[PDB]
């Protein structure tokens, strides 16, 4: 039955499978089960990547090497292929003939074992008819008798929902739980496997590189398991060297190479930031200030927090930064957050919390639980952060949302992870969480009933404490209150708005020049402390956009031409002069 | 007062005539 | 397994079955045939074919008594002893039935007890190369049952014994204050290994309620690391809705998510000995508490599939923030009042009286004292030092500087978390600029001192 | 005119005008005539129906795992079908 | 798409689990990357190791067609895998890779293409490129933890406006020929 | 339906993604527009490129019925696609 | 009892070559016919209402000669009403 089964020992001697390091207790338990008089069938149930197939195939490698008990010295393991058995079983009884013949051969030798990988498949082996007859039923009598020994390997999910369903088959197979190895165990495993990977890639792995891969993988790569996770980084690093230049770093791969590979797999900013990134970070605050005038403290907090994470002083299991922006309307809480993403070139995960007003809406962020119509949709927040781990999470109008949503963000701020309905765990370590709240807006604009109008800035903080539970506030890195928009700052805003108009105007071929006198007139006409900088847009729209639009649609400005705006002190009104540049 | 809304092919074998 | 013969043929044209071939003969009664089937298969497969079920006479078979099972092992003792060349003591066979049924629940009594005998003989036969020990002692039976049931309960090892003794001391080094909480966890865990543990309840069911910033979660998280066991951390904010509770015990059969199974039961099955940290239990729906009531007393929870998860070795620690607003509430009057009693009343309102009775102990975490905060500041500096070591930088903080940091950030209501924020602004922010662009880019050195005249810290960086 | 001319906000709707006036003053009719003059769909929405907070879910739809999730939101679906239209919200104060 | 392609070559040259997976939103260009490699291979721009390798595309419908008889599906799937192993320089491209999880199998039977292909992917004998959307990758492909471990995810982020204009300029000769028109430079931008 | 039909031809003439989708309310002549294209082609009232083309109406119900096997649907569906693929001019309609 | 069956029902209706008569319960109509737009459009609802008391006796009287011939015994007019 060479077509259906392959001898692991023969493969081990000439080619080899993998050197097995450790797992002494797991092998001893498996060997003890095989030596049992009855029901001597070990089942290596474990999580994916733990090494369920290494222990089963390692036994053959150990047997040829001779580091096994005397009873197992003559034992031979065969790897069954379910596909090969069903390759040509079109006719009735063909599969039974092949399967029965295979089991019969094992009984005659009485000194061999069968390794069925992904054993969950044989519960539903080829059965043309509806009858329960299948490989599991065929092998069930032999297992109880003890004539043959068959090793098994299946995941917890498959074993619990497929293998367990068959109570008779489960009884014969003695479950052996495989547990993920420790950090120390994994580094030793890589050292034993290092020669095999070094030869294929023609590289030499430094001791620091192997240790860093295991430690870095656990910290950033969470979905996979540690033994598989470390080998992936080590294997990928070797591949890069083969594809690197002819003689730059072929001889050895340093820790820096390992750090870069981990960053690409997890989509996290690489360690040892480049000079280009340093220039962007150094000028991040300066550039942000140009777009958003004033509110330097808010910009400093965001930039300083981002600088700490890249520097290597970031929180162990918390996001880069949690900031609650509270202030009067028009200050620029949303604008600074939006500009931060553009400056850093990272995706902006904008979530309008007004939509999630009711408690039931909380399911949208984490997905509906299993057994409901919304299971397939998943969680908007979890899916978004998974797609874009490095991003700015802008939860605008957070106060509008129900307090239930605040509870969901407790683990995000402290644990640094959120769990989806499907069970997937999101990573919030590299996301910048910014929450804009308009709490106390009514109080701050309100004028107190007294001879002296008390500043209501303090009052706003009281509503924040009432709206948000104390645990939520403690997890936050800081609450940055936007004080107000000064008159001098408003003058700059007029220039910024005119610049926005100029780019829009450039598309139509019209160039606008505004005199300094006209700019000052706009600021005084529309300056409102309570409304912030939003009225500036309205005065500019009515004063400048409305005349230009009429001329642009019908008039001299149909074809792009320069326009001049000047202030007449006698009339205290803007003077618009249009000059056609067509000819 | 919210309410939650909860929410054939097999291979065959052929026998040739004896 | 007579259920199989009902089918066995569906090929085109023949339209024949084994049951149909024998159906006339059975009806005639000339031939008599014995059969065996599982209860589920008989109701679902054999019962469907009324003709076969009508003819066959059902004979119920059930697990025998404890006394009857040990007798069976004695009867089967010559066979197993001959193969392994071992001899089992009378006490050993009795221990296997009692120990296996106590810890192994999925399997029925006959095979479950025999599985220990067969494995015990193999272990005794295989363990010594010299074959010095042929007989199977009662102690060996206990060890075999432990591995099969994955229970830590066994004779305490010298290596494991030492760690247990210093568990409280090590926890105190990481978590300062809250000695009552550490004592409760350490004493309960010690009892389980000693054997003075609840027969069908978890080793510990502790509810941790305290002010914000106190180390409730940290002690639970650090306990897992000190004991070298997995941490089954289940955030309970996600389970606010009633329908979400099914996720913990699995969706009912026939739905899209039935296959994935329960998240709590599967995790407990994968890690029998682990710390189950149910943080923010207050936020969870009342239905969640109902499930836990069964776990605390019965000791097992059945999922949609029907498998039972063993919580006997699981350390159940549920952190709660109930009555935390009262803790930070400032009472009217010249002198602030202790609102600890008010917080307990809120916990009593949220948690049913029956729930509290089942809990082993309710530990009210006290506010961090000034002395405790000084230790907290040092702990955070150690974490910063470790991060700096990765970049090749060494940080030395003077004693005067540490006291200054403690006073600036010490708030009784807020807790230890403000200390981290102070360290971030005062220490991490300057280092970040130097690390990215400055003397600390490569192989830096740092010194920190408090300017007594200016009452401001001084940061000295050496390129080195 | 400003939006079509290319001098629009580029991130906000064409206009957000609150017409507050006495009954029978023409606030509702001017909007209806605007749609006819422009030949664009009129997304008439009576806000008197949304007297309480729970009714707001209808505008954006029910979340996953709740009844009526398949139905979707009337306001979101209406705007998607007719991008260029006049979104009238009568009796906004009563909402 | 040099950075995206460069990572794919690194994954393909791995000793084990050398199966790159292209996960991105619809329209990003995952198929272009999988097929673009073949186009570059003919030109020779790819590295020397990649040179002389043939990339094939698997039609799931064709493989499952006329497989009613027991074992017909396994015969076709095991025949193709044998071909890839024998060549040693062929890379399979399975578009909409989530489909193999639900390939030909009986109602009760759990044997699928994913289970059959799982042993070969781990050993590294065959290289298999993949392409699937984020929704399908998480709701279907990731559920099969065993299969996901063998496949290495390669995140694809849609190109910027500046990057997109050059893509159109490179694809402009084909669209111009089909429509017999010339696109102005300003029109493309 | 000149305006609606003209949009369809533009989509069909595209090099890639030349699959027009007709979305409308019930009983709006949605099916007639697709069927009408065939009638227009027969009378030679369509553009020269559209002329000499065949429109095929696929029946999903008939194809699904009678398979009773894993590969029956795939073989017939793949067979149908091969016929359309062989003739470049041929177009399919799926109601 | 068409509701019991309801893939091929839709194609025959859409083709229109052969017209089909369908008897379904009022409860089943809402559950199946109303939910499916295609089935509802092709099928036309004909309301079949129970006859009045006077109508019911008349139906029995109209069919009474057939019954009397079958068993050769008759029922009084008072008895049937
Ligand atoms: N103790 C070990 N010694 C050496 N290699 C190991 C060990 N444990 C795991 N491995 C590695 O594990 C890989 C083989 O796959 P496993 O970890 O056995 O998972 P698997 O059985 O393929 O998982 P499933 O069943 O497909 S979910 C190779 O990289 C091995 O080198
Ligand atoms: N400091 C500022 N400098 C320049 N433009 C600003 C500033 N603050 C606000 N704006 C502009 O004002 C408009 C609204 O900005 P937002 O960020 O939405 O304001 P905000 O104060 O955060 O709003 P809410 O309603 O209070 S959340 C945009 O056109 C911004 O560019
Ligand atoms: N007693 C403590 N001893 C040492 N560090 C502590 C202590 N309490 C808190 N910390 C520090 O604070 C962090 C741990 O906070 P947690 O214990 O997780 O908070 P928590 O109990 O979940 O908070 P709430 O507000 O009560 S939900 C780590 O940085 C610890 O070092
Ligand atoms: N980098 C690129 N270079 C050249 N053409 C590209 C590129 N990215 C996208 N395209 C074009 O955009 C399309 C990319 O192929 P698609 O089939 O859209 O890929 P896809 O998005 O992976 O597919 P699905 O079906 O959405 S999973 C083709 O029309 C390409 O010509
Ligand atoms: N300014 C107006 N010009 C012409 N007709 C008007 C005017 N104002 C009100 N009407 C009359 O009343 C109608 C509009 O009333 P409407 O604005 O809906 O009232 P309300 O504001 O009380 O809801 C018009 O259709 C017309 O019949
Ligand atoms: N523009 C049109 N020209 C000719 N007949 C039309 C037109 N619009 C509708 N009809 C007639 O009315 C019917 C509309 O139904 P149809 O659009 O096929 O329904 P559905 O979209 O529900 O399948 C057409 O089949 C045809 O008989
Ligand atoms: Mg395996
Ligand atoms: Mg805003
Ligand atoms: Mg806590
Ligand atoms: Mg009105
Ligand atoms: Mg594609």
């Amino acid at each position: 039955t060479e077509n259906f089964t392959t001898n692991l020992n023969q493969l081990a001697r000439v080619g080899g499978i993998d050197p097995l390091i450790g797992r002494e207790k797991e092998l001893e338990r498996a060997i003890q089960v095989l030596c049992r008089r009855r029901k001597n069938n070990p089942l290596l149930v474990g999580e994916s990547g733990v090494g369920k197939t290494a222990i089963a195939e390692g036994l053959a490698w150990r047997i040829v090497q001779g580091d096994v008990p005397e009873v197992m010295a003559d034992c031979t393991i065969y790897s069954l292929d379910i596909g090969s058995l069903l390759a040509g079983t079109k006719y009735r009884g063909d599969f039974e003939k092949r399967f029965k013949a295979l089991l019969k051969q094992l009984e005659q030798d009485t000194n061999s074992i069968l390794f069925i990988d992904e054993i969950h498949t044989i519960i539903g082996a080829g059965a043309a008819s509806g009858g329960q007859v299948d490989a599991a039923n065929l092998i069930k009598p032999l297992l109880s008798s003890g004539k043959i020994r068959v090793i098994g390997s299946t995941t917890y999910q498959e074993f619990s929902n497929i293998f367990e369903k068959d109570r008779a088959l489960a009884r014969r197979f003695q479950k052996i739980d495989i547990t993920e190895p420790s950090i120390e165990e994994t580094v030793q495993i890589i050292n034993g496997l290092k020669p095999k990977y070094e030869a294929h890639h023609d590289v030499r792995y430094t001791a620091k590189a192997v240790r860093a891969a295991v430690e870095l993988a656990v910290k950033y790569i969470n979905d996979r398991h540690l033994p598989d996770k470390a080998i992936d980084v080590i294997d990928e690093a070797g591949a890069r060297a083969r594809l690197m230049p002819v003689s730059k770093r072929k001889k050895t791969v340093n820790v820096a190479d390992i750090e870069s590979v981990v960053a690409r797999i997890a989509r996290i900013p690489e360690k040892s930031v480049s000079q280009s990134d340093r220039d962007t970070l150094k000028n991040l605050g300066d550039r942000l200030k140009m777009l958003v005038f004033g509110q330097d403290k808010a910009i400093e907090a965001l930039t300083e927090a981002i600088k700490m994470a890249r520097a290597g002083l970031g929180h162990e299991h918390k996001p880069v930064g949690s900031f609650l922006f509270a202030g009067p309307t028009g200050v620029g809480k949303t604008e600074v957050t939006v500009q931060l993403s553009k400056a850093l070139g990272i995706e902006l995960l904008r979530f309008d919390m007004s939509e999630y007003m009711e408690r039931h809406t909380v399911s949208r962020l984490i997905g509906a639980p299993p057994g409901y119509v919304g299971f397939d949709q998943g969680g908007l927040l979890t899916d978004a952060v998974i797609k874009h781990p490095h991003a700015v999470l802008l939860l605008d109008e957070i106060e509008k949302a129900h307090p239930d949503v605040f509870n969901i963000l407790l683990q995000v701020m402290d644990n640094g992870t959120l769990t989806d309905n499907n069970g997937r765990k999101a990573d919030f370590r590299n996301v910048v969480l910014v929450m804009t709240t308009n709490a106390g807006v009514r109080e701050t604009e309100r004028k107190s009933i007294g001879l002296i109008h008390q500043d209501n800035s303090t009052d706003a903080m009281e509503e924040i404490k009432k709206i948000f539970t104390p645990e939520f506030r403690n997890r936050l890195d800081n609450i940055i209150w936007f004080d107000h928009l000064s008159t001098d700052v408003i003058h700059q805003v007029v220039d910024k708005f005119i610049v926005e108009l100029q780019v829009q105007l450039d598309q139509k071929g019209v160039s606008l020049e505004v005199s300094q006198e006209a700019r000052n007139w706009l600021a005084e006409k529309g300056y409102d402390r309570a409304m912030g900088a939003r009225p500036m847009a309205r005065v500019i729209q009515d004063n400048l956009k409305k005349p230009l639009a009429n001329e642009l649609l019908f008039g001299s400005l149909v074809d792009g031409g320069q326009v001049t705006v000047a202030l007449d002190k006698e009339k205290n009104e803007l003077t618009y002069g249009f000059q056609s540049a067509q000819k | 007062k919210t309410n939650d809304w909860l929410d054939e092919k097999v291979r065959d074998a052929l026998k040739p005539p004896s």
